[PDB]
């Protein structure tokens, strides 16, 4: 994993240079918005249970998926349903804090499209469930805090399709 | 009863636009009705004159050296005794029109251009084409322009003050004739000098043949291929810019196809549309788990009513019953929102969407396989 | 056709969503830089009459058979039409820079352009270069580095608008390629 | 759609002119009036489910004949497809406030609605008693600003004018 | 009776083995970028240039790339009068650094598939350092001035390959000039005869 | 195009700097007359959009049954496609002049061309004419003895390069004959 | 459309030459024999009403299956519609004989006549007997070798003009095949 601070240290170190003016400007961009992410990161951790409960019921609850013969039918399949959505919500909160989506490519999108295709999980429905989870999570942290939040929800859906 | 009158009839006295134009592709693009008002400023006599030279010449480009023959009939319009239907009669009878679209054109191509320019209507059936040939051979070019305009069709559609436009009529009298219109107005960036080969057949752009393709579709009643309606078309100039889940756009014909990947695609559409026939039948009765208990759960909940909202004490504590129409049924906001997510959640709609993504890919992979002997191949 | 504001409406419609918290923030930075966009469109419509002769005549000097007899820009009417289609392309790229979205390029500028060039006989290799020279001119006028004309702007960078207009001059340079 | 930008590029392209000086001037008014109507679109995005619920049962409290057998509210499936339609009209008004003009309500919400409500026997007074309720619930300094409440209640009255 | 069954054994199953073959974590059958291109037999010129220029060292890394390799007909289409003026000097055996900057422009970091680019305009930075535009509208995917013909070819380390119909030139690319002979000042008095004096700088002399 | 010569990789982290173990002895010895060779190829690619346009027009006036109705070049799909084939035939010949072998010409253009024309009914006896017209333009443009266009080359001699491209054109006019 | 004089214009312009003393010797003999062309063409128009009934009723007594039920001139509609095209074939070689060139002939008369007859299903061998029976009468009037009707002229060689229109009916048969 590399955050916004480490990503600028990387760009400088590959040239052997100290931190110049263009580098110190990117560092102030992170520090100035830093205590806003720490406030949004605690607000989502407190509403994690309801962000998923309202996203599921609104998106895929009375759908054919929960009826006999579909995916998420058995209780284990339902429990693996809502266990996956909390994985995305918990990792998108790690990315908004670090300001760099590098943690999502190593520990979330690490070949997740092949796993969902083999098992038979509907990729079209999981992308719309994450999207439904973006409209309820955005009404909590506001627009300015939701900008960096929704930036990573679309990263998971784009890296999943 | 959806529509009440077609566009081939005159407008009724209680409407601004016609009814069939209100939900057509007329509202979505540039093919609309430009009307000249009662008293015209000289700046907004250009807005009517640029629209005439768009339509009646079919996106041909009149240079100013050759717009000089039109200043006599331009000024007769700018004065105001030539209406728009009389300006286009003299413009069709001009010399710059007969050089472009008559003096090198086969007689099929000249009639289908006059159907595109004077009317907003590709030629409908064959005996209509035949009777319009059978005036020019007997009466010459002069009276034949009075065939298109001095009938009931021009007065009912354009009147005398609207510039002609490509009509998106709604109701098409053959349904093939919608395809002819899309094959004739084929592109915003196109023009009949290109589509008729009238620049490449001649010398330095002059002396061109205005030869027609799709002649045999007039005589033998045969449909237009779907590529000529979806890739270079008025439907791309009037594109609704929707989200469409079967996206109608024609993908580019790929280089490097192989007969292996066509056979897997051809097989999997037979797996999908056989599954669709056995899933559509399965649905409409036993699809719903909570449906057989609905009459038993509807007879259990029909007592304990609180008219002045705020009853159901359940002890001495208070409960806040609301008497809305939705919440009386026990429903939430997610009860009406589930109808929006039935595209990646329904099993009958997932099959049909996945079927027509595949016949989209199959219609362009098969047609690229119509190429031959010196073809270099690949390893996927 | 669409602009930058309606393009995010039809992508939110594809998810049945309201244009909400994190979806509006990118549009509030489209109007926060909305004056640099108006300052950048004005650079191109100012020098537009000399943008299409710096480019068309710069194509003749590289492929000199275009004016040789039998060539595509040989007579006066064929040369007049090439300058007439040269500025009609720059006219639609200016609408795409103004609207912030390339819908007008797809819906009505390029709707049949590759088909109509083969039907006429326009050489498509040279007509890339007439569009490719205009790309070099337009990023010089937006970053204010034209070597024979300077215009007066406020201080700041327009690096992002110079790359976006570079994206429209090669969507045209690839949809007839 | 119908926006500020699309009207000044389609009137220009009909003439054959570059973006002129009166064109860039009208897009400056898109910058001033922006933050008023981008403030009412965000108030609608985060509070719509409480608006649609309250606007929907105003339709059935006013006309309770709809819940009879034979009418357009006879079971739970048609009632859910009623509150769904209010949430469609409320979502298009949010799309109109973001675009700038009446683009989305014309092509997606009006163009054909006079026909699909006649064959399916949906009463249209029941549609407008839900939209007129929300226009009259707007307490203009509490819900949003005073200039946002103008931009919000403009498309609300544009819709009632189109259905009536 | 269904359409999309679920994999698994035991009770509450459908009759389909886990992962469709009892293989939950399947092994990688795809091969590297450099050898999946040499196998197709149409990226002949492209892969040969990667080996001669030295760019082959980073096309094999594990980093998720999105290559836009040009077909052999694309490299043969450089004989156009215009594009030949820009790249004809890359044939000289000493202009290898200029060839590396023209090749590395086609290696995009990230895995952009043809379906994710549907109706989306994306701008990224190549491995050369310059910004590149990728936008698929109306199912017409074009990378700069490429207009991809063959959409997707999956490769070893989760990388993607697309076949383009042209060669993409970097934005701020200046063609290296032809080799020239050094020129020296013939006379030294003629050097002084072109330098203005202080009198001429003040206007007191011609 | 860019495979016609050899290059020297001089930087570490490349594997061709060290572990190549091999030099292109036939492509390093081929830059011996490479400067004269690139001027012969540039002589053709600067003239290409008139060479094909002259030669296809040069045979219509030599066999006027082609743009006769029913003739193989009457309709518009076929007139453009005959123009495309000359642009491809001439382009492959230039590659062979650049690389100095008929390998890319015999594999990528001539391998599977004789059967194709008699599968399409393409008249070949007028098709070998347009090559033999294009052969005469190539030997004028290389020896710089063309009439109405000359160029500025270094003073020297370009025979043994004009006979070498004289061999590549009747190699086309015999593989399809 | 063209004529015999404009034929040498587009050919000399194609190689960019002045129409000079070489290529004018054919046109100078073309204007000198053009008086005999003027009282050649006047033979055709004076008989053209009678000529088609002399030449389409020879088509229906050389192949009398066409007047049968199911035959392709059975109806009262189709017997007129063959007489409708019995003379339009003559009307566009009268234009081509008076012009000395067939550029107006194969641009309005044979510009998709083959595909029209296939799509209609008009029997394409009786049609050649609707042209050659005109030919045996048209040059019989040009050479004044008609048996029944005679016309007044002045003597001299007239056979190259009978041959120039015998070339203008072979264009009909070689197109609609
Ligand atoms: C019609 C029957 C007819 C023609 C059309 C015309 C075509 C033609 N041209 C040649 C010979 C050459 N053509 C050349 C081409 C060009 N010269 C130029 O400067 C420009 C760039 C280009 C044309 C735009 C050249 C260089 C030659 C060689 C002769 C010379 O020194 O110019 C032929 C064949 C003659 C031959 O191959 O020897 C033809 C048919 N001529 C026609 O007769
Ligand atoms: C990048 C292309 C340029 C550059 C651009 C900047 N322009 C800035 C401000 C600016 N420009 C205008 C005029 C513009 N607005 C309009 O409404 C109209 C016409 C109707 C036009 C032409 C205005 C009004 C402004 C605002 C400042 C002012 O003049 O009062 C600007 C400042 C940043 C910002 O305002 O956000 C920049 C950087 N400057 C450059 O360095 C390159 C060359
Ligand atoms: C409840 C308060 C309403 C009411 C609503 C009903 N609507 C029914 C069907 C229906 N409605 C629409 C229009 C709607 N769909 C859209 O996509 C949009 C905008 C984007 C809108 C406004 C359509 C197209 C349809 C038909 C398809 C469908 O089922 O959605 C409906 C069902 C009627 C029936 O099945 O016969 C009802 C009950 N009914 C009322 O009483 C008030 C007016
Ligand atoms: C072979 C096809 C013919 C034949 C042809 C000859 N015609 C000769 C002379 C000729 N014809 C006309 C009339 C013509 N010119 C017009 O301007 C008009 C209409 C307005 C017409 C019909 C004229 C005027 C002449 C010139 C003699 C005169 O009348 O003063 C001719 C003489 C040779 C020559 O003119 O060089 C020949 C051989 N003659 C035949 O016997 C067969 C039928
Ligand atoms: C309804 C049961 C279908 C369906 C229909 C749609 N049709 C759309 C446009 C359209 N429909 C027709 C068919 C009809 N019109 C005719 O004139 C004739 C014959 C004379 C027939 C059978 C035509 C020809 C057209 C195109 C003409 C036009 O648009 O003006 C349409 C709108 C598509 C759009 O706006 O892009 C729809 C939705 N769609 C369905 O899902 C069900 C299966
Ligand atoms: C110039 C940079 C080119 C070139 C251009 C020529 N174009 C000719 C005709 C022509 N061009 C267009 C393109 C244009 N019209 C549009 O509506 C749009 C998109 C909105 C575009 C880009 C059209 C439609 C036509 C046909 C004109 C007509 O039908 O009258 C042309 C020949 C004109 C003639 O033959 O009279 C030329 C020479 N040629 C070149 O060599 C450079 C590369
Ligand atoms: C052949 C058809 C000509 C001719 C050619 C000669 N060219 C000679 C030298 C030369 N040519 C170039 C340009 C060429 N080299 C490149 O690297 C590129 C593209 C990037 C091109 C087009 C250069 C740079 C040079 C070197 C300058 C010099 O050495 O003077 C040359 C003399 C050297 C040699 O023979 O190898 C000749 C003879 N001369 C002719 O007479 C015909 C017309
Ligand atoms: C032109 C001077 C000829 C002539 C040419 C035609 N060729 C037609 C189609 C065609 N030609 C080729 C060969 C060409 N394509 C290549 O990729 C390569 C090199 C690798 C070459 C030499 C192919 C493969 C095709 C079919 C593909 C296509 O049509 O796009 C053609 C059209 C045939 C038709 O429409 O029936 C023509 C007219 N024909 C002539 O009359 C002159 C002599
Ligand atoms: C053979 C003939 C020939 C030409 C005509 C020019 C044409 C030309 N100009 C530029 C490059 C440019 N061309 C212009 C155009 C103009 N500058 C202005 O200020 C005017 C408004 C307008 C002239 C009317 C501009 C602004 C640039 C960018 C650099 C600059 O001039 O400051 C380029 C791209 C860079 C390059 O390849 O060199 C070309 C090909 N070059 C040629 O070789
Ligand atoms: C999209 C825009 C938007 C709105 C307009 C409101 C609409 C609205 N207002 C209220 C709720 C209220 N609205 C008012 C306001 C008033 N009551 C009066 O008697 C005065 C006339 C008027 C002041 C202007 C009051 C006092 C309440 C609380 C009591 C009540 O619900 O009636 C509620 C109930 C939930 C809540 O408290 O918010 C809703 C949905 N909400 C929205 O999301
Ligand atoms: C399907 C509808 C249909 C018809 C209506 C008839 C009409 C008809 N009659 C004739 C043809 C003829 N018709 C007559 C008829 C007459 N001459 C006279 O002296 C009388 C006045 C008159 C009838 C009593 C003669 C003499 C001919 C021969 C002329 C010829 O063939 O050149 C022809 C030309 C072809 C042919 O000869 O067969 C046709 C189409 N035939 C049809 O197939
Ligand atoms: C501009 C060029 C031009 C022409 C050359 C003519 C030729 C021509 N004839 C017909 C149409 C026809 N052509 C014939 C002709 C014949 N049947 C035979 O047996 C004979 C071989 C031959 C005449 C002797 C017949 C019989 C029809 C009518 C077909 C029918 O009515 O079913 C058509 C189709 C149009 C239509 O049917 O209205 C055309 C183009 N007309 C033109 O406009
Ligand atoms: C089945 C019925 C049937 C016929 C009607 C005739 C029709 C007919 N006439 C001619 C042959 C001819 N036909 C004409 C035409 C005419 N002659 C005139 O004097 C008039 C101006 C015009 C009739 C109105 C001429 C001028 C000749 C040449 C011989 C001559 O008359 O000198 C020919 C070709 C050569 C020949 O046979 O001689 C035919 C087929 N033959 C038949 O088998
Ligand atoms: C930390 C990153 C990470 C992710 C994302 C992850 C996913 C993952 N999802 C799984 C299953 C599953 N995933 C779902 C998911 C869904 N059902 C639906 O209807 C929706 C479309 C979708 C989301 C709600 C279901 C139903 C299963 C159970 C499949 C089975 O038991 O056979 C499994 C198999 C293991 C198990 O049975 O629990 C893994 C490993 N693992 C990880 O390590």
């Amino acid at each position: 994993m590399q955050d916004a601070i480490t990503s600028v240290i990387n760009a400088a170190d590959v040239q052997g240079k100290y931190l110049d003016a263009n580098s110190v400007e990117k560092l102030r961009g992170y520090f100035q918005t830093g205590e806003l992410r720490v406030r949004a990161a605690a607000t989502i951790a407190a509403n994690a249970a309801t962000i998923i409960k309202e996203a599921v019921a609104k998106s895929l609850l009375y759908s054919d998926i929960t009826r006999p013969g579909g995916n998420m039918y058995t209780t284990r399949r339902y429990a693996a349903c809502i266990r996956d959505l909390d994985y995305y919500l918990r990792y998108a909160t790690y990315g908004m804090l670090a300001g760099d989506p590098s943690i999502l490519d190593e520990r979330v999108l690490n070949g997740l499209k092949e796993t969902y295709n083999s098992l038979g999980v509907p990729i079209g429905a999981t992308i719309q469930a994450i999207q439904a989870m973006k409209e309820v999570t955005g009404s909590l942290v506001g627009s300015d805090a939701g900008k960096e939040m929704g930036l990573y929800f679309d990263y998971i859906c784009s890296g999943l399709s | 009863k959806v529509v009440d009158r077609l566009d081939s009839q005159p407008s009724a006295a209680f409407e601004q636009t016609k009814q069939v134009y209100t939900f057509s592709r007329y509202i979505l693009g540039p093919h609309r009705a430009v009307v000249a008002p009662v008293a015209m400023d000289p700046s907004e006599k250009e807005v009517v004159l640029r629209a005439v030279y768009r339509q009646v010449f079919g996106n041909a480009y009149i240079m100013e050296e050759e717009r000089a023959e039109l200043r006599v009939m331009e000024s007769q319009f700018l004065l105001g005794e030539l209406s728009v239907k009389e300006l286009v009669r003299a413009l069709a009878k001009s010399s710059t029109y007969k050089v472009r679209f008559f003096e090198g054109a086969v007689q099929y191509r000249f009639i289908e251009l006059c159907f595109k320019h004077l009317l907003g209507r590709a030629p409908d059936n064959h005996e209509e084409i035949a009777v319009h040939m059978r005036k020019y051979q007997q009466e010459g070019y002069d009276a034949e322009i009075d065939s298109y305009l001095d009938a009931g069709e021009y007065d009912n559609v354009f009147g005398d003050d609207t510039v002609p436009f490509l009509r998106f009529r709604g109701v098409y009298t053959p349904c093939d004739s919608f395809n002819r219109q899309c094959a004739l107005q084929g592109g915003w960036a196109n023009s009949d000098k290109a589509m008729g080969g009238a620049a490449l057949s001649g010398y330095n752009g002059s002396d061109g043949r205005q030869m027609s393709t799709m002649i045999g579709n007039y005589i033998s009643g045969k449909p237009i291929p779907y590529e000529k309606v979806a890739a270079d078309t008025p439907l791309k100039s009037t594109a609704p810019n929707w989200y469409a889940r079967p996206n109608p756009a024609l993908a580019p014909q790929p280089a490097y196809v192989s007969a292996k990947e066509i056979a897997e695609l051809r097989s999997r559409v037979s797996k999908l549309e056989a599954a669709w026939s056995v899933a559509v039948k399965q649905s409409a009765a036993a699809k719903d788990t909570v449906e057989t208990w609905r009459a038993a759960a509807k007879e259990m909940a029909a007592m304990r009513g609180i008219s002045p909202m705020g009853e159901a004490y359940f002890g001495g504590i208070a409960q806040k019953v609301d008497n809305g129409a939705l919440a009386q049924l026990g429903n939430k906001a997610s009860s009406y929102k589930k109808y929006l997510y039935a595209i990646e959640t329904d099993e009958v709609s997932r099959l049909e969407v996945d079927l027509e993504e595949a016949k989209g890919q199959l219609r362009v992979l098969e047609a690229a396989m119509a190429k031959s002997t010196p073809m270099t191949r690949t390893a996927e | 056709m669409l602009d930058a504001f309606s393009r995010v409406v039809v992508n939110s419609d594809a998810k049945a969503a309201y244009v909400g918290g994190s979806d509006l923030q990118a549009l509030k930075s489209f109007i926060a830089d909305g004056n640099k966009r108006l300052d950048a469109v004005n650079s191109i419509v100012s020098n537009a009459s000399c943008m299409v002769s710096d480019a068309v005549s710069g194509m003749i000097c590289e492929n000199p058979g275009l004016i040789s007899p039998g060539g595509n820009c040989y007579t006066n009417r064929r040369m007049a039409a090439c300058l007439r289609d040269g500025e009609i392309i720059l006219r639609y790229v200016s609408y795409a820079l103004l609207a912030g979205d390339a819908s007008v390029l797809e819906d009505r500028c390029l709707n049949g352009l590759k088909e109509t060039y083969i039907a006429l006989g326009v050489p498509t290799n040279s007509s890339i270069r007439a569009v490719s020279i205009m790309k070099a001119q337009a990023v010089a006028f937006i970053t204010n580095t034209a070597t024979e004309r300077k215009m007066s702007f406020a201080a700041g960078d327009c690096t992002s608008l110079a790359s976006e207009v570079a994206s429209y001059f090669d969507r045209v340079g690839a949809a007839i390629s | 759609m119908k926006s500020v930008i699309t009207t000044v590029v389609s009137a220009a392209d009909a003439a054959g002119r570059f973006p002129s000086n009166s064109d860039l001037e009208s897009i400056q008014g898109n910058i001033q009036r922006s933050a008023a109507r981008l403030e009412a679109a965000e108030k609608l995005a985060g509070n719509h489910e409480a608006v649609v619920k309250e606007a929907g049962d105003a339709c059935f409290a006013k006309y309770a004949y709809l819940k009879n057998p034979g009418e357009a509210g006879e079971n739970q499936e048609k009632i859910n497809k009623c509150y769904r339609d209010v949430d469609h009209y409320m979502r298009l008004v949010n799309y109109c406030l973001v675009v700038g003009g009446t683009g989305p309500l014309d092509e997606w919400g009006i163009a054909g609605a006079r026909e699909v409500y006649r064959t399916l026997n949906l009463p249209t007074s029941a549609y407008v008693a839900s939209i007129a309720y929300t226009r009259d619930r707007l307490c203009v300094p509490r819900d949003m600003s005073a200039q946002a409440g103008v931009e919000f209640s403009a498309y609300l009255d544009y819709l009632i004018n189109a259905l009536s | 009776r269904t359409a999309y069954p679920y994999t698994g054994s035991g009770y509450g199953s459908a009759g389909v083995p886990y992962g469709q073959d009892t293989y939950g974590y399947k092994a990688t059958t795809a091969k590297s970028i450099t050898e999946t291109a040499a196998q197709a037999g149409v990226f002949n010129t492209f892969v040969k240039l990667l080996n001669e220029s030295g760019v082959e060292k980073l096309v094999e890394q594990a980093g998720p790339y999105t290559v836009f390799a040009p077909t052999d007909d694309a490299f043969a289409a450089l004989l156009e009068p215009h594009s030949f003026n820009k790249l004809a000097t890359l044939l000289r055996p000493e202009n290898n650094d200029a060839l590396r900057k023209v090749l590395m422009h086609h290696v995009i970091p990230g895995a952009f598939t043809s379906a994710s680019l549907m109706d989306r305009a994306v701008t990224v930075k190549s491995l050369a350092g310059e910004p590149i535009s990728i936008m698929g509208l109306n199912k017409l995917v074009t990378a700069g001035t490429a207009k991809v013909v063959r959409a997707d070819v999956p490769c070893a380390n989760g990388c993607i390959i697309h076949a383009v119909s042209s060669v993409i030139i970097p934005p701020n690319y200046v063609p290296v000039p032809q080799p020239t002979k050094p020129v020296f000042p013939r006379s030294v008095i003629a050097e002084i005869a072109k330098l203005p004096t202080p009198r001429q700088a003040l206007g007191l002399d011609p």
